[PDB]
């Protein structure tokens, strides 16, 4: 996304509830409740700095690819599709709705005639996937497992160094 | 295949924008695609409404969306502002109004009387 | 493939020798059941749909 | 005298969008832009 | 780009169901999609022609 866009402060959705996904002003942290849980959740990481190995810094700190998301959540919310394919254009989250309905092949009508209980069934929907996360521990299978494969590969690089090939020692200086 | 051959409607797979076409270009061990995407350009405020009560039945777009210029009200294209009278072929009716919140009453002129005046 | 079978048949002298050179083997096997574990997933990914 | 400076990169320009419950932009103009797209197709093959 | 600044027409790409929008969320060398599908609850018999 080129620009950066933010929802208004007031928060009126037609009873659609987003603040498990938009950031929290009040922690230090400005990431969402689900991205907080994320982050607490993924527990060899400052020891990789001993005999020539270093971990470059990464280019987007968490702040700013947590600011991309939620400027992309706020585009998303306050304009759909349309700020993704050109100029932001604002519209009611139930007219964006409606319209999602017509593109699944629902007639728009039926969104209008019970727009509470959508709300409802998506605001049910948010807490259960926030429980989900909270009591499930192998939701985060892929990144943990990429984390503990990096690290294993790094600790089996360092460890090749103790094995000494036929040398009296591995150490370079006594042999 | 798909941009070429045919149109995608895969957002930002054919380039930025609603894609129209794409036209092929070789290159040494390489191609270039010279996506075509239209773009909107100008927009405007608007006051919308999700439907119009008429006779205490619902009304809702056809293919559109309801806008107002202040006073009147119309039903124009999504991607495009093309405001047309409201009529029945424009909208179709459902339920009633007392059900929806933020409908609008207004009116919606029928070709029979001008039809039958002769 | 058993790294230490085929590297080493059943000699005591080669398998001490290959201890010396470090956790190839082990890295090696771990590859190998990592390999069929995809294969396992590709399966049941493109089938049990 | 222009020279290097550091800064902490901006992620592009803050957007306020006027979103409200009965508001809508719908566009009156449109363009027609050509993008580029470059892909490799093979390589520098060699035997 | 598709399920997030779009939505996307095709099947159990975007979620299993009729697929409407996804919110995006950051995480640790990683992101995750919370995809909103809606899908069909009740069914009934009915004699078609
Ligand atoms: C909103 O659009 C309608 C339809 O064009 C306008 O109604 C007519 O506008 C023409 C403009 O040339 C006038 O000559 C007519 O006298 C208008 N008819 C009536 C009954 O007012 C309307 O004026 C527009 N309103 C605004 C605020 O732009
Ligand atoms: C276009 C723009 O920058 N507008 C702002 C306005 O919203 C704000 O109330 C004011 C406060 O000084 O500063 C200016
Ligand atoms: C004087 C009056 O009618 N005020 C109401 C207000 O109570 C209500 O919260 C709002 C809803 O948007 O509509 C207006
Ligand atoms: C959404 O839920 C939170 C608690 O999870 C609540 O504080 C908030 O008021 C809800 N949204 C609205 C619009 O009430
Ligand atoms: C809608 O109106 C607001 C304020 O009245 C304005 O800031 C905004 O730019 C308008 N819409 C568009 C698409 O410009
Ligand atoms: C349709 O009828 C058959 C037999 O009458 C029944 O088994 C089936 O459950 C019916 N459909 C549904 C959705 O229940």
């Amino acid at each position: 996304v080129k620009q950066i866009y933010k929802t208004p402060p007031i928060k009126d959705f037609g009873g659609f509830n987003f603040s498990q996904i938009l950031p929290d002003p009040s922690k230090p942290s400005k990431r969402s409740f689900i991205e907080d849980l994320l982050f607490n959740k993924v527990t060899l990481i400052c020891a990789q700095k001993f005999n020539g190995l270093t971990v470059l810094p990464p280019l987007l700190t968490d702040e700013m690819i947590a600011q991309y998301t939620s400027a992309l959540l706020a585009g998303t919310i306050t304009s759909g599709w349309t700020f993704g394919a050109g100029a932001a254009l604002q519209i009611p989250f139930a007219m964006q709705m409606a319209y999602r309905f017509n593109g699944i092949g629902v007639t728009q009508n039926v969104l209008y005639e019970n727009q509470k209980l959508i709300a409802n069934q998506f605001n049910s929907a948010i807490g259960k996937i926030q429980d989900s996360l909270s009591s499930t521990a192998s939701a985060l299978g892929k990144l943990q497992d990429v984390v503990n494969q990096n690290a294993q590969a790094l600790n089996t690089l360092v460890k090749q160094l103790s094995s000494n090939f036929g040398a009296i020692s591995s150490v370079l200086n006594d042999i | 295949s798909e941009c070429v051959l045919g149109q995608s409607k895969r957002v930002d797979f054919c380039g930025k924008g609603y894609h129209l076409m794409s036209f092929p270009q070789s290159a040494p061990h390489g191609v270039v695609f010279l996506h075509v995407t239209y773009v909107p350009a100008q927009e405007k405020n608007f006051t919308t409404a999700p439907a119009i009560c008429h006779d205490g039945k619902a009304h809702f777009p056809r293919e559109g969306v309801f806008v107002s210029n202040g006073t009147h009200w119309f039903v124009t294209q999504r991607n495009f502002y093309e405001p047309q009278i409201i009529t029945t072929d424009n909208t179709f009716v459902s339920g009633n109004c007392d059900v929806v919140i933020g409908i609008v009453n207004n009116t919606v002129y029928d070709p029979l009387q001008p039809e039958l005046d002769s | 493939v058993d790294c230490t079978m085929y590297i080493c048949g059943d000699s005591t002298e080669c398998s001490n020798l290959l201890l010396q050179y470090g956790s190839f083997c082990t890295q090696l096997n771990r590859a190998l059941t990592g390999i069929a574990v995809e294969q396992d997933k590709n399966t049941q990914e493109v089938f049990a749909q | 005298s222009q020279s290097i400076i550091a800064y902490t990169m901006s992620l592009g320009a803050e957007n306020s969008v006027a979103y409200s419950n009965n508001s809508i932009a719908i566009p009156t103009n449109f363009t027609i832009s050509v993008t580029t797209e470059i892909l490799p197709v093979s390589m520098t093959k060699t035997s």
